[PDB]
């Protein structure tokens, strides 16, 4: 058990002791069937994989000066041209729409058809890693901890652009710079009243 | 407005028929002294004629060449054009009163029934009972849907009689 | 056995054991509707879902008109809050109803068929997973699993005082709420102020003197 | 319903009652600690009421006398019922925000203990750091209790605690009460009767005001 999200409670039976980041934690008792804790196992791994690069490409843009999250799709909706590290590249959206649809189907139809197989390897584990079980347990743990993270953090990301309309390292200044004058409870949307 | 008909409220023929039916009233209304209880009796007749042609004029009624109120019976008309005071509420008025009287006859019916003389209760109506029912009436629409649910509404064919064929 | 009218005969199908086991039993049907055991179910999902929507409705006009009274707040009389939101929203009135129409239905549509069979929605394989979750408790009208986020349910020692609470606020609710509906259309103001102008002259200001309620006396 | 100390001497108390609470003195008329898992809740919300209510009370109270004296500092004659409004480092929104943080993580803290007695008394971080085992809801000790009071007559100290504690609370109804009628602070108000008690009673203040 990866350990106990809340001291003093007692862990779902239906969670398995090896069950990577198996915290106890399932207050609603959606894991307590088998087939469903599969699924949900599959897709929590997925779901953090995807907002693990989905946070680096939001924070790397912002940090590099190419923009923030947000306004990246907007050269799109605009009579605007598509750019990449500065470099442009020459596509409309109709061309990238096609190609990610077919890009997308193809490679997550094979995951999807190879039938939940969370933790592939070869291609997908070049470099080894986990070869071995013993430092396997250790990485899928690191995995899906900083995947929670990443996950948690892009919700964030959503949340203060929709209370502030500001970049994710735009705020971290903004707090920086005024922790008690910029917080969420200082935005008049967090927090109602005041 | 609908089938070329007019509001009686901008209707000439509805204001002329006012006029015609006030001043009969009126014609008469002189042969009489001002207290004299005849002259009272026209006066309230005349008041209550005017009444009449302002209230229909003000629910929006449609008067054809006659210059008379016309009802709308169409549900997709009346509703549309406002005129469903005319014929749809009423008739869900009536079928709420009409579906009361026949549940509440129809369960003392049955009540009887189980009794030693029915036809004994027909001529000689158990009142406590009938006004037990006639007050249960009030929901009959959700007991007729109940009844008609569970299959107790209706009587099985093999035990009603019919003619040879 | 509480009773809505002391002395008064309690309805046979209400005082049955199966009956008594329903919160709010207190042997009120003077029409006799729930006569049927199988009209009786039906009316107790009816009940629970009109207690549990007056209550949040309720709560939606009242908790904001005294906060907007204070000054914490300054949203529109309840009659007039359609027409002020709409004005500028992103979409029509036609087009919000619509998809409220198609989402409240399928979430309607699954109620109903755990009325019509209980523990249906947890057909496995229906719903990715969650029909598991889908499933209700053994008790009609109460789902618990997501829907009891904190576990209140948990405490079988605590169960039956929740229901009655429940049912109770709820059927006020409901009167509040019709209450709202005749005061608006005899006073032509909303709950808060009629609540302040009884309150300053009671013995003068009340439905006795509003023109409407008793037009013999 | 036996020999302990009675609100209303010969009165017949409720047998529920039975002198485990502190003031237990019977008083219960509308019957609400009848049902066990009613009063098992009721006891700690008046422990935690009269707990804040002790508190509120004296910050209220001593900056007011301290005011009245020469003692100088920003509150000074702040009255209580003003504090919000007033400026301080930093906006009354954060602060609000950082409060209920920091509470959210002692409230669940301290409901764990009430939920589950002695499931809570472990520094989550510290580990080796505990509450000794000896623990009842509402009443943690250790680095709670770091004089040892506890060790002494526990019984007298849990009833001196309730009795100050519904004196406090009752103080902090009269302080809404008197400020929302008088429009002015309690030491004030206190000021106003003891110049003249016979002619500043409620009933009078009250009849003027009508
Ligand atoms: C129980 C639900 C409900 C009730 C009681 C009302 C009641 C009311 N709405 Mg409202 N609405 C309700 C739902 C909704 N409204 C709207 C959108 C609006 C708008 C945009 C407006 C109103 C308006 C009004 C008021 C004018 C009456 C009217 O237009 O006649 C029709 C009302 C009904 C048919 C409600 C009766 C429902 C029935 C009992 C349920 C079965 C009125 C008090 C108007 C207003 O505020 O005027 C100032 C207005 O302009 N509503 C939406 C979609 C977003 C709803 C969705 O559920
Ligand atoms: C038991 C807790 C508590 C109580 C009894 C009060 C009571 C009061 N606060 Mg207050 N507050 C409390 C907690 C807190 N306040 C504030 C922040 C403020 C501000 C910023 C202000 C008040 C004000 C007030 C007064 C005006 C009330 C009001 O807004 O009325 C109208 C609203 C309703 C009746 C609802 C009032 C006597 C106001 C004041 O001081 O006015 C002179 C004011 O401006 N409070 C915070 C955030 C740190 C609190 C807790 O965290
Ligand atoms: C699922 C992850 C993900 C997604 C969906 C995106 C999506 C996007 N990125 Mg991004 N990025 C990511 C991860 C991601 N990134 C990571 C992990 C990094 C760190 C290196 C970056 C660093 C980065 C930079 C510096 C920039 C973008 C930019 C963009 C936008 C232009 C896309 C483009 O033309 O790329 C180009 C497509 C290719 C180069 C194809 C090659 C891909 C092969 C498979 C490798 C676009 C919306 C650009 C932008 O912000 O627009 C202004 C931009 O400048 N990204
Ligand atoms: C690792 C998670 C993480 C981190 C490090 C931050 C960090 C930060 N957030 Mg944030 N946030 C998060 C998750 C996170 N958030 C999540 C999950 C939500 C959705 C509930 C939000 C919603 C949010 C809002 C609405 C705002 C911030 C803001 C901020 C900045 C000021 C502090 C604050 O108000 O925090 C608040 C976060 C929580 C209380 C949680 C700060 C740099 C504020 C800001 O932009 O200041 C400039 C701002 O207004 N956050
Ligand atoms: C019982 C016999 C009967 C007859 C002869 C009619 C006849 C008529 N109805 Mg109708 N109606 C009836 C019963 C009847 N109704 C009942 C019982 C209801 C209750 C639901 C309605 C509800 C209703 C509505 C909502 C509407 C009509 C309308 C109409 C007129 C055009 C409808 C149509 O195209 O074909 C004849 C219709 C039927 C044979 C049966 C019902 C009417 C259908 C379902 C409505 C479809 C109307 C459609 C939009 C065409 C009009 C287009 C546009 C002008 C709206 C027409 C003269 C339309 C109208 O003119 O409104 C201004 C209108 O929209 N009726
Ligand atoms: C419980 C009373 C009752 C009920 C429920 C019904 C029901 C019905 N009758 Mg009917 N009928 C009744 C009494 C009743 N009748 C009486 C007393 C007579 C003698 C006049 C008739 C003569 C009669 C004829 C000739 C016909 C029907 C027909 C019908 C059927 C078609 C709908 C209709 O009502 O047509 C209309 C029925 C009437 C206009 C008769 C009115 C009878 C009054 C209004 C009912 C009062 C009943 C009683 C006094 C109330 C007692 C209450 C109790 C508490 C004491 C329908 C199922 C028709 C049919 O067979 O269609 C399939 C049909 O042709 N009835
Ligand atoms: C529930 C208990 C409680 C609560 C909620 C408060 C709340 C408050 N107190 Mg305190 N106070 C308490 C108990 C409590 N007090 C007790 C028991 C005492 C006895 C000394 C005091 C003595 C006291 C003084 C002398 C003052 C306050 C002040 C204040 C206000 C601002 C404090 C500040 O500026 O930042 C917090 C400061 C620190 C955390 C340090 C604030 C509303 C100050 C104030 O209102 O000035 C305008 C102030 O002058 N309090
Ligand atoms: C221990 C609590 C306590 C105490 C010591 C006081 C003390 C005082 N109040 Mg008071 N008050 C209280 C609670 C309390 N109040 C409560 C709970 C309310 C309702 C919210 C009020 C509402 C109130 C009003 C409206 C007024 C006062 C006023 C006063 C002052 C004199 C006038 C008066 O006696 O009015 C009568 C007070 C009461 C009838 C409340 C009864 C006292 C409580 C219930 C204690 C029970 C008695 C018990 C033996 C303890 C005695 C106190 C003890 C220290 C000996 C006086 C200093 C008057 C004032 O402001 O003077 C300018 C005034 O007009 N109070
Ligand atoms: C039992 C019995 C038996 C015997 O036998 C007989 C008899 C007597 C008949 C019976 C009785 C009955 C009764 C009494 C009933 C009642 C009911 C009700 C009132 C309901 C409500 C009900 C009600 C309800 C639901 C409500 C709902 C509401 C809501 C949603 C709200 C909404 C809204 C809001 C928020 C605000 C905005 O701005 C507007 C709106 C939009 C408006
Ligand atoms: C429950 C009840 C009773 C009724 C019992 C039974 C079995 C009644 C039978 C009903 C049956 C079989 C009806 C069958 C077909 C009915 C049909 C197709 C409906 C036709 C109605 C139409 C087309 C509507 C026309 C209009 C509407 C919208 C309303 C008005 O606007 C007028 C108009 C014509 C425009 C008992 C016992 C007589 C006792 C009592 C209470
Ligand atoms: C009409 C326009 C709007 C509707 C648009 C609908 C788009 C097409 C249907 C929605 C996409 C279906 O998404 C579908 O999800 C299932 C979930 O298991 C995937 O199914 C995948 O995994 C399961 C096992 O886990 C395998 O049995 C399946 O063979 C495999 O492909 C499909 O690969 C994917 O295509």
């Amino acid at each position: 058990k990866a350990g106990n999200w809340l001291p003093g409670s007692d862990a779902p039976a239906w969670l398995p002791d090896d069950l990577p980041g198996n915290y106890g934690f399932d207050p609603l008792s959606l894991g307590k069937e088998p087939a469903s804790l599969k699924r949900f196992t599959e897709s929590e791994v997925i779901h953090g994989r995807w907002a693990m690069l989905g946070v680096a490409g939001s924070l790397a843009v912002e940090l590099l000066g190419y923009g923030n999250w947000y306004d990246a799709p907007l050269w799109a909706v605009n009579g605007g041209k598509a750019t990449w590290f500065g470099i442009e590249v020459p596509f409309d959206l109709n061309a990238l729409l096609a190609f990610e649809f077919v890009a997308m189907a193809a490679a997550e139809g094979q995951r999807g058809d190879a039938g939940g197989v969370v933790y592939p390897g070869g291609a997908f584990d070049p470099l080894g890693f986990a070869k071995d079980s013993s430092k396997s347990g250790e990485l899928k743990l690191k995995e899906i901890k900083n995947g929670r993270l990443a996950m948690v953090a892009f919700l964030g990301f959503v949340a203060q652009h929709a209370a502030t309309g500001k970049g994710p390292i735009a705020a971290l200044g903004e707090h920086l710079a005024n922790p008690w004058g910029a917080n969420f409870a200082t935005n008049g949307i967090s927090v109602p009243f005041f | 407005d609908i089938a070329g008909l007019t509001p009686c409220s901008e209707s000439k023929a509805y204001a002329k028929l006012e006029k015609k039916e006030l001043k009969t009233l009126e014609k008469r209304l002189k042969q009489y002294e001002a207290d004299s209880a005849p002259a009272v009796a026209l006066k309230a007749t005349m008041e209550r004629t005017k009444a009449r042609f302002a209230n229909y004029a003000k629910a929006g009624l449609l008067c054809g060449n006659d210059g008379l109120p016309h009802l709308i019976a169409d549900p997709g008309l009346a509703l549309k054009y406002g005129h469903a005071g005319e014929v749809f509420i009423p008739t869900f008025g009536f079928l709420y009163v009409a579906g009361y009287i026949g549940y509440v006859g129809r369960q003392y019916l049955i009540a009887v029934k189980g009794e030693a003389k029915p036809t004994d209760k027909e001529i000689i109506i158990d009142v406590p009972l009938a006004t037990k029912l006639a007050w249960q009436g009030a929901g009959w629409p959700l007991a007729a849907v109940q009844e008609l649910q569970r299959g107790t509404l209706l009587e099985k064919e093999e035990n009603i009689t019919v003619s040879p064929r | 056995r509480q009773s809505w009218l002391p002395g008064s005969q309690i309805p046979a199908h209400l005082d049955t054991p199966a009956a008594q086991a329903l919160a709010g039993n207190f042997g009120f049907d003077p029409l006799g509707l729930g006569k049927d055991p199988v009209a009786l179910r039906w009316y107790q999902q009816a009940e629970l879902i009109h207690c549990r929507t007056a209550m949040a409705g309720v709560a939606g006009i009242l908790i904001p008109g005294l906060l907007t009274k204070a000054g914490a707040l300054n949203v529109p009389e309840w009659y007039d809050a359609g027409k002020v939101a709409i004005e500028n929203s992103f979409a029509p009135w036609g087009s919000l109803l619509a998809v409220q129409l198609f989402l409240c239905g399928f979430v309607e549509a699954k109620r109903w068929q755990d009325i019509r069979k209980p523990g249906s929605q947890g057909e496995p394989g229906s719903f990715l997973g969650f029909e598991a979750s889908l499933k209700g408790t053994s008790e009609l009208g109460y789902p618990g699993g997501p829907f009891d986020p904190l576990g209140l349910s948990k405490e079988a020692d605590k169960w039956a005082d929740w229901k009655l609470k429940e049912v109770k606020n709820g059927r006020l609710a409901m009167l509040a709420f019709l209450g709202f509906v005749a005061q608006k259309y005899a006073t032509g103001a909303g709950p808060v102020d009629n609540l302040a102008a009884h309150l300053k002259d009671p013995w003068h200001v009340n439905y006795a003197t509003n023109g409407v309620s008793l037009p013999f006396l | 319903d036996a020999a302990l100390p009675s609100w209303m001497p010969g009165a017949d108390l409720p047998g529920y009652l039975n002198g485990t609470l502190p003031g237990d003195f019977g008083f219960d008329p509308l019957y609400l600690g009848q049902d066990p898992v009613k009063l098992k809740w009721y006891a700690q919300a008046e422990l935690m009421n009269a707990r804040f209510a002790m508190l509120a009370v004296a910050g209220i109270l001593v900056p007011e006398l301290l005011s009245n004296i020469g003692f100088s500092w920003p509150g000074a004659g702040v009255a209580w019922y003003d504090a919000g409004k007033f400026e301080y480092f930093a906006p009354a929104s954060s602060l609000f925000g950082v409060q209920m943080l920091l509470f959210a993580w002692v409230e669940i803290r301290r409901y764990q203990d009430f939920v589950k007695p002695g499931s809570a008394n472990q520094d989550p971080i510290f580990t080796n750091n505990k509450l000794p085992d000896g623990n009842e809801p509402g009443y943690p000790g250790g680095i709670f209790d770091p004089f040892g009071w506890s060790k002494g007559d526990i019984k007298s100290l849990k009833l001196k605690e309730i009795k100050n504690g519904r004196l406090a609370m009752l103080a902090f109804a009269g302080f809404i009460g008197q400020a929302y009628t008088t429009g002015t602070t309690p030491l004030k108000n206190l000021s106003t009767h003891l110049a003249d008690p016979w002619s500043t009673t409620v009933w009078q203040n009250d009849l003027a005001r009508l």
